[PDB]
């Protein structure tokens, strides 16, 4: 009984961490965003310049 | 004789589940994982 | 108890009881043994075949869950039973009994004549012999014995004389009337041992037998108190072809075992010569010890587990038998040599004591150390056991150390404290008298005190509930802590979360089941099982209650909500049975209906009086709740479990008679045990009195006004017509108006009739039936509607738990916490 139940809290801290790997995920596109943003900002500039 | 009979294989077996288990147990606890890598290289995903 | 639902459902899977084959297979599935592993897997089967066979009182070969559920009750209640037989409680230090007397020297030896119940202490190098009470350690007299330092001190019941050997070479018996003494006889030798010798049989004289340095046990007859023969001895200078029969060194002790007519004496050589006291002549020589042995005792607890228990130099006891020659048995875990060994006459319970204050008691029935006991002694020179009436260990040591059983201190109570609650363990067949030490069970049927699970919580036992199943008792402490422990032996199987440090006023077990419906229809990707949703609701003395989750394994987790319902502690939480919606109750005068589930309040309409509610408890089935106040006050509500307000009907004014004034005060009632076999209610009362009030018209007119409101509904929605519908809808844009419909009113019909709730019912809807005046000695702290036997147990502050029965409320029972059966008047018959 005592070993049928020691798994339970054992693997439960197997992962929890998830949250992490999902908010860096949104960041990524957040950067991506940023990129077309700045580029448009460069771009635009670069059109004037001439 | 035949209740220390019965007792024997009672105070022996069980034992057979107290390995198994700790053994099973053994692989569960094994996944602190590839989510872990995953974090990590979107991380340098985000950094560039 | 984790699988117990699931072994319950897998039994009823067979719907006419499990069957060898299919029993034995489900609880291989289920327990945790080794369904693979041979040896167990055929050890389970025979064992589980074992007990379907003695299941099987029909006969048929078909063990029911209801045969399994009873089987599962009685062991229960035998692990109520903590001690699965014989309780060996341990032996307490006496907190009644010491030392009084100035012992001027060391106590060398405390002979109790248990007769006299004079505990003739011998002191040390002292020329008076200090008789003290083996239960106060209070001396008689300090008489000079002798002339010289005294050995032994034996009582000669045949000629109530007090014997008493010197050094000096002689003895001297003292009339114990008066402690004179009665005849001085000299002795060619000192003897170092001395112990009067009544052997069973009518015609063998009593005789004190003196084992003196000589291994020589004279023999002395009790009548003249002169010696008259000699016993076998290490004699070198009888130097013939006689065999080596005794002892090479100076008799010890001497120990009439008249059961076997064996004079049994223990010599430094290690032998243990069983002579025949018939014939003094070596019946046997008992030999497996080290050293010197010192002390024996004849373990007589049953015929067959006697045992002779020897101990001495050697640092263990060993057990004998009188034809197996072997020692049968060593207690061990004795770090230093060991005093002696004692049976205590009437228990299995055999102490041996080490030098260092280490004494082990253990139960001959095994052998094992069931007690320690740590004498607070630095020398420990004696002891003797008395067990007149009371079993305790007198230490003679620096001091005159006592210490005593733990037998209730008084029987009749359901417990030596306030037998706080009842509850009627329906499936257990017993009633459980909680207390504050703990929760009592008793079964229902003999009323015997069956289980004392003392040490249930960090803190006092106050609430006791019983689960849905009747197999877990719910334990709140007044630290705030809730828990689940098995009803069986008082094992605190899982805990919940603690309260904000107060005291839970009140725990209910609250289970959501779920109904067996078939489901036809659905395409989706959930597969939650039907888990049937426990909810422990604890109020405290706080605005907040818990909702622990019992399925929720986290004790902290467990609390589903907290809950802040009330503005003050909350006083008592009655579950509305067949409802989610549950009743808290608080000194503010304000009662709060909330569902678990939905965890929403409704308040009850403010009452005429908000006073203090002190026990509120819902009518069921009926939606009534009954709420009793400080100031004598039954208030009757119209509690709807749906959204309708619940509705305040009736207020009772509740009024029992003072014992001693005679005059009828406002008396809050303690407990509301509503039978709802007798819609009547039990209403305790601080002069421990049963007060009974018969419900029946008031639940009569709750449920024609439930009637009333259906025919309402009924016969306002048989006149609905039929509309069309707009299409596709859209384009939103819904405005505000809230003004321009306050201008239109003139239509009333049939609004004054629902709302005197509180004159359509009247005082006399809630008859009185009874009133078990005196019930109690003090207030009752419950009283446990025992429905299904038309039984309650009252609980009171007189520490007693009185049976009453419904037929007449008359105190057809009160469960006693003594064994005296007899004395408990329990005349229920299940």
């Amino acid at each position: 009984k005592e070993l049928k139940r020691d798994i339970g809290p054992k693997e439960e801290e197997i992962a929890k961490m998830k949250e992490q790997i999902a908010n860096m995920n949104s960041e990524i596109l957040h950067f991506k965003r940023t990129n077309a943003n700045l580029k448009l900002i460069v771009t635009d500039l670069r059109l004037r310049q001439e | 004789k035949k209740k220390a009979q019965d007792l024997e294989k009672f105070k022996f077996v069980l034992d057979h589940k107290i390995k198994e288990l700790k053994r099973d147990i053994v692989p569960r606890e094994d996944e602190i994982t590839k989510m872990k890598q995953e974090t990590n290289n979107m991380d340098q995903y985000l950094k560039e | 108890q984790k699988k117990m639902y699931i072994i319950e459902k897998q039994f009823d899977q067979s719907g006419k009881g499990l069957k060898i084959d299919e029993f034995v297979r489900v609880m291989l599935t289920h327990l945790d043994f080794d369904k693979s592993d041979v040896q167990k897997e055929d050890q389970i089967t025979l064992a589980l075949i074992d007990l379907f066979k003695e299941i099987d009182v029909n006969g048929d070969g078909t063990m029911e869950w209801e045969e399994f559920s009873d089987h599962i009750i009685s062991l229960g209640l035998l692990r109520n039973d903590r001690s699965f037989k014989n309780v060996i409680k341990n032996y307490f230090p006496s907190e009644h009994i010491k030392d009084n007397q100035k012992h001027e020297t060391p106590i060398e030896k405390i002979v109790y004549f248990d007769k006299l119940k004079y505990l003739v202490v011998l002191e040390k190098d002292s020329t008076r012999f200090k008789v003290y009470n083996a239960n106060t350690a209070e001396l008689y007299y300090e008489v000079n014995a002798h002339k010289c330092a005294v050995l032994d001190a034996e009582y000669i019941p045949d000629q109530n004389l007090i014997a008493t050997s010197s050094n000096d070479l002689t003895i001297n018996f003292w009339d114990s009337s008066f402690f004179i003494p009665k005849q001085i006889v000299s002795v060619p030798e000192i003897q170092l041992c001395m112990r009067y010798a009544k052997w069973s049989t009518q015609s063998q004289p009593t005789y004190l037998y003196t084992g003196g340095s000589d291994s020589i046990i004279h023999i002395y007859d009790t009548k003249t108190l002169k010696e008259k023969g000699t016993i076998g001895g290490w004699n070198p200078f009888f130097k013939r072809d006689s065999q080596q029969y005794g002892h090479a060194s100076p008799i010890g002790d001497i120990l009439p075992i008249n059961i076997q007519t064996t004079l049994v004496t223990a010599g430094l050589d290690a032998n243990i010569c069983l002579w025949d006291a018939a014939t003094h002549l070596p019946k046997k020589e008992l030999r497996g010890h080290e050293k010197g042995v010192y002390s024996l005792d004849w373990s007589d607890f049953s015929p067959m587990n006697q045992c002779l228990l020897s101990a001495g130099l050697d640092h263990e006891a060993f057990v004998w038998n009188t034809y197996v020659k072997e020692k049968i048995f060593l207690l061990r875990g004795h770090n230093h040599p060991l005093i002696g060994v004692k049976c205590l006459p009437g228990t299995p319970q055999v102490i041996t004591a080490d030098i260092n204050g280490m004494v082990k008691v253990w139960d001959v029935r095994n052998f094992l150390c069931m007690q320690t006991i740590n004498v607070p002694t630095d020398e420990l020179n004696s002891f003797v056991v008395t067990s007149n009436q009371k079993k305790r260990i007198i230490f003679g040591a620096r001091r005159l150390y006592y210490y005593e059983y733990d037998e209730p201190k008084d029987q009749m109570l359901t417990d030596e404290k306030m037998c706080l609650r009842v509850l009627y363990n329906s499936v257990l067949l017993c009633l459980i008298t909680l207390h504050p030490d703990c929760i009592k069970v008793w079964d229902i049927r003999t009323g015997k005190l069956q289980s004392v699970y003392r040490e249930l919580s960090t803190a006092e036992l106050t609430v006791c509930v019983l689960d849905t199943r009747k197999r877990k008792l719910f334990v709140g402490d007044a630290d705030g802590n809730i828990f689940t422990v098995n009803i069986k032996n008082g094992a605190k199987m899982k805990k919940f979360e603690k309260h904000n440090n107060r005291m839970i006023t009140d725990l209910t077990h609250w289970t959501s089941k779920k109904p067996a419906t078939i489901e036809i229809g659905g395409d989706d990707d959930d597969e939650d099982g039907t888990g049937d949703s426990r909810r422990v609701v604890s109020c405290s003395r706080e605005e907040t209650v818990f909702i622990h989750d019992e399925d929720s394994s986290d004790p902290s987790r467990s609390c589903r909500y907290k809950m802040k319902q009330h503005k003050s502690s909350v006083n008592s939480l009655s579950l509305k049975q067949d409802s989610e919606l549950f009743a808290s109750a608080s000194d503010d005068g304000n009662i709060v209906i909330t569902n678990l589930n939905s965890y929403r309040q409704e308040t009850l309409p403010s009452t005429q009086y908000p006073f203090e509610k002190k026990k509120v408890i819902f009518l069921d089935p009926y939606n009534a709740l009954v709420t009793s106040d400080s100031e004598g006050y039954v208030h009757f509500y119209c509690v709807n479990n749906g959204k309708a307000r619940t509705r305040y009907l009736l207020t009772k004014k509740y009024e029992t008679t003072s014992v001693v004034n005679n005059k009828v005060d406002k008396f809050p009632v303690t407990h509301l045990a509503f039978n709802s076999d007798n819609n009547m209610l039990l209403l305790s009362d601080e002069l421990g009195n049963v007060t009974i009030w018969d419900l029946t018209i008031f639940l009569k007119k709750l449920d024609e006004i439930k009637d009333d409101n259906i025919q309402q509904q009924k016969t306002k929605q048989a006149q609905t017509p039929l509309k069309q519908t707009p299409n596709r809808a859209s384009n939103g844009f819904f405005p505000t108006e809230l003004d321009e419909l306050k201008q239109i009113n003139e239509k009333q019909i049939s609004l004054s009739q629902m709302d005197n709730l509180e004159k359509y019912f009247q005082d006399k809807d809630i008859a009185f039936v009874h009133q078990l005046k005196g019930a109690h000695n003090d207030g009752i702290t419950w009283i446990e509607v025992l429905k299904e036997y038309n039984m309650f147990a009252t609980s009171s502050f007189d520490c007693c738990c009185h049976l009453w029965s419904f037929n007449d409320y008359k105190k057809m029972g009160s469960l006693i916490l003594g064994h005296d059966i007899m004395n408990n008047n329990w005349q229920l018959r299940v």
